[PDB]
């Protein structure tokens, strides 16, 4: 995911 | 799915909510159970900066990265994101 998002 | 993954999913669930009190209580267990697994720190670090938890955060970011290997795959946005803060911190 993301940077900003979890896991 | 294992146990830890539904405890998981919901974490994650009540995160994209935006029910972050919510998230770090499921996140703590995710840490309870499986100590050695960073994915509960990562985790509840990103809902306690959203709470402005910025203290707790940092302690969830260095005891994750005490159970954390090298990771050699490091994408380019992540390094100018890092280096930016970390810069912006020495500053
Ligand atoms: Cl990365």
């Amino acid at each position: 995911s993301r940077m900003e998002e979890v896991d | 799915m294992s146990q830890f993954e539904k405890q998981k999913e919901q974490g994650n669930s009540l995160f994209k909510q935006g029910l972050y009190r919510e998230a770090v209580h499921c996140y703590d267990q995710l840490i309870t159970a499986q100590p050695q697994n960073p994915v509960g720190y990562s985790n509840k670090a990103m809902a306690l900066i959203k709470l402005g938890e910025y203290t707790q955060a940092i302690q969830m970011c260095q005891q994750g990265l005490r159970y954390t290997s090298t990771a050699e795959h490091v994408a380019i946005r992540s390094k100018l994101q890092y280096r930016l803060e970390l810069a912006q911190g020495a500053v």
